[PDB]
């Protein structure tokens, strides 16, 4: 079956830029036997392009593409921060029909430091006989942030979970939970929680804790 | 026999095979056939006056009953008697695939 | 023109799946109709289509013996059919009709379907509040929000004041956790003035297990 | 089913049995038949909209192109299904005379 | 109301014949056909009939075994075949539409159809005279019409301006096939030897005139 | 069913009346049996049906009576136009009979046939073939025999009659006999007489020729 390969596997660039994804085909595919998608979070893939080059209804004038044969392009001409998505390219040339592994667009803003927020568990939690304790980063950037959680200044490892959210469409920013999980037993026997936070945008790491007390 | 032979040949205000070339994309929205483009498909129409090619007995009945009481809307109707095959043409990528769809074509009328 | 699938599903390996797409309008009788998964392993994967009236099916390699892909023209809707389930068969399943062709563009799509091929059972979710200890609210923004809690399989829905509240609010991803149930939060960026006079709750729906809570959250910790 | 069950007991615009009786003498002139003096026949009429009751591939596609393109007087039509036979009764002299005609009532309809 | 049947045959013996019988369309749908037939200085014999919009035929015992009545939907024309023919089947043929019932009066009737059955080939006659040897006041004199076929001869006696004490007789089929026919005409015996009798003979089918005068022995 | 008609034939003036009998096997009730008549060269005309029913357009002077087995049609006022054949069918039990008709004659005064006998031409013995032909002319009534006798042996089976309708002037019949030999036969003998019999006649007369 056709192979193809997208490049670069990642890509962040600031609005206003230009953007250049390929799409190479382990076979010739001619010149109208490729498409171009863009999915974003929680949505099916939308279809930008057809045919190497045709736009497809509706479709912005900033997303262009072309190529032949092995090697396809697909250019997004004047970034806006709305352009963050997974782009993927298509071949309908030969059965079956194949996608490529896809490419992940990252649109650039101003460095943001998060908005730190502790959670400690309700007491409805507490008779269940688990503590979860929630770290928040919120409205941050870029994406890579350090969460340590300290129990009466003693360092915690492997009893914690972060999640990440995709860059908001919007603001382009991403948000942070990590949840601390001990069992109520454990969770009684100590006093000071805190959450220390490490991120680009922050002079200085910056400590969230609640005291049982 | 209503079919080409008579039918294309004579003018019939009654029960008659038309002519009909039905094309695909244009007029049914069929964007996947490769081969043909269209096709003679033909139909059935017209007036189905008494004993005028009647299919079953109820036909002939009715076609009597339809000449003295025209207001009951009980005139036998006229369909299609004999069908054939189309052949066409499709491609799943590069493969070609041939595919015989059957009464796809009229070839006669009856009044039914 | 719209393309609505069935609902989220959970089945059992070696059992069998049927997912419906109906299509809205008289666009049925003339469009060709693909379905393709996604999983996070083996990313976008095409598995066949099928051709309406004339009613033929074709599929890709991978899948044939395993799928049937069949057109209801009476009810304007499409199946799709997985049997002899394994666990790389959990995905998100979407019918798109094509631009014309059997093998093509797609331009309209599904929402998607999630499949999930597990042995494990369902549970329903426990909500709890997430609200800050009234000490450290010492700014202009606070933040509440709900946890979402050792629920199978995925996936739950969390909206905030019936959908009424949807600025500032960040649903995370859930996570897998140590005991194989599934985690979530879901936060709210709220002004410190709203907090003890407006109303913040988050409703939580769950089908699989046919949950749905509604979780009032309070403007501070113990409740 | 276009039969008597759906037909006779709902509205119907579209394509179905319609009842109707046929006396001999008075909406026929057949005076040579003693018993019965007429018998429910019935009828099929109605419009036949896209995929409504269709008989034939070549049915199915005209429902389509009737859809599409009305002036063109290509629709297909509401004709007879199922038929059920008639017993009569006449007389030869003195000889009374047992006839089963065949097709002569309409039991369900279908789109051709 | 007309009912029209197909035109005279000649058919040679072991042969069949169909003779048709095409009505004024609606007759067909609410009448009955009988067909009838007279042999020649006969009486009238029924054969059966037929009911034209069901096809359900009847027939004289007599008659089925040689005889078949079917209808043409279509057409609106009923058809009457008899097999097997002998010398004793020519006769005139008739359709009739009946009063209503299977058995019953016959209101409409068809011209008829003759149906000739004879080996026999279109032969032009051979005309003879006829004159005594022999007081009296009266003579005959005549011309014998012999072996032709088929019929009709039309006779006449000097183009048509003798017309009194002419006696044209009707044709007989002699044993061999061929008919015969003899046109008479008495006079006063005074115009003998005066007046001149030639006897005009038009036979259409064979394209035959003949002007035969009449002498004495 | 047997149809018995009566009598073979009758005969009459026009402005009489006519009585016609048709005398049934079987009873035919009263709603089954027709009458009609048949003029030279066409096709039989329906009079009356259901024994008493006259047929659309049949003048009145024609009517009909009877239940059973007897059965009568009155023809009153007579036009020269009934001067026909008139037949009874029957339509009560399958098959349908008729009868055998009743021939419907004018009534004249007995006249006796004027016999002329006329030997073959010569031409004609060319041929192979001698027709003898004997003339019975202007007679009443149409009841009359013929005897051929060659050397006075009687002849049968080698002859054939012909009689003429009733004429529309004289109301007479005229009736042809044509004996027919072969040259070879016809050389071989000497007299050739037709021996007629008729009721205008007191004794058969004869009309011959010898071959001098």
């Amino acid at each position: 079956e056709t192979v193809l390969t997208q490049s670069p596997g990642t890509l962040s660039l600031s609005p206003g830029e230009r953007a250049t994804l390929s799409c190479r085909a382990s076979q010739s595919l001619g010149s109208s036997y490729l498409a171009w998608y863009q999915q974003k979070p929680g949505q099916a893939p939308r279809l930008l392009i057809y045919g190497a080059s045709s736009r497809a209804p509706g479709i912005p004038d900033r997303f262009s593409g072309s190529g032949s044969g092995t090697d396809f392009t697909l250019t997004i001409s004047r970034l806006e921060p709305e352009d963050f998505a997974v782009y993927y390219c298509q071949q309908y040339a030969d059965s079956p029909i194949t996608f490529g592994q896809g490419t992940r667009l990252e649109i650039k803003r101003t460095v943001a430091a998060p908005s730190v927020f502790i959670f400690p568990p309700s007491d409805e939690q507490l008779k269940s006989g688990t503590a979860s304790v929630v770290c928040l980063l919120n409205n941050f950037y870029p994406r890579e942030a350090k969460v340590q959680w300290k129990v009466d200044n003693a360092l915690q490892s492997g009893n914690s979970q972060e999640s990440v959210t995709e860059q908001d469409s919007k603001d382009s920013t991403y948000s942070l939970s990590s949840t601390l999980t001990l069992s109520k037993a454990d969770y009684e026997k100590h006093k000071v929680y805190a959450c220390e936070v490490t991120h680009q945008g922050l002079s200085s790491p910056v400590t969230k804790s609640f005291n049982r007390g | 026999a209503l079919d080409a032979a008579y039918c294309f040949r004579n003018v019939q205000d009654n029960c008659c095979l038309r002519p009909l070339y039905i094309d695909f994309k244009r007029d049914l929205g069929w964007k996947w056939i490769h081969e043909p483009k269209g096709y003679n498909a033909n139909f059935c129409a017209g007036a189905c006056p008494y004993l005028w090619s009647s299919d079953t007995q109820h036909s002939r009945v009715l076609s009597l009953y339809n000449t003295i009481n025209p207001e009951a809307s009980a005139s036998p109707c006229c369909v299609s008697q004999d069908l054939e095959p189309l052949t066409i043409l499709y491609y799943i990528g590069k493969t070609p695939k041939i595919e015989q769809l059957s009464n796809m074509i009229v070839k006669s009328c009856k009044c039914s | 023109v719209q393309l609505v699938q069935s609902g989220a599903e959970v089945k059992k390996p070696g059992s069998s799946v049927k997912v419906s797409c109906k299509a809205s309008g008289y666009t049925f009788s003339s469009n060709v109709i693909s379905w393709v998964r996604q999983a996070p392993g083996q990313g976008l994967e095409w598995m066949g289509g099928v051709i309406p009236i004339v009613d033929i099916a074709n599929y890709a390699q991978r899948f044939k013996g395993r799928v049937t892909i069949t057109a209801d023209e009476s009810t304007s809707t499409t199946y799709m059919e997985l049997s002899s389930l394994r666990s790389e068969d959990t995905a998100v399943y979407y019918c798109a009709s094509t631009l014309g062709l059997v093998l093509d563009a797609m331009d309209y799509w599904g929402q998607g379907t999630l499949v999930t091929v597990s042995s494990a059972s369902t549970k329903g979710p426990s909500v709890f509040p997430l609200a800050p200890c009234s000490r450290s609210t010492s700014e202009s923004t606070a933040a509440l929000g709900c946890l979402v809690k050792d629920y199978f399989p995925e996936p739950v829905t969390v909206s905030w004041n019936s959908g009424a509240l949807t600025s500032g609010v960040h649903t995370f991803p859930a996570v897998l956790q140590s005991s194989g149930l599934y985690s979530l939060s879901s936060v709210v960026t709220v002004p410190s003035s709203s907090l003890g006079t407006k109303t913040y709750t988050c409703n939580v729906d769950h089908k699989p297990s046919n949950t749905k809570v509604d979780k009032r959250v309070h403007h501070h910790h113990h409740h």
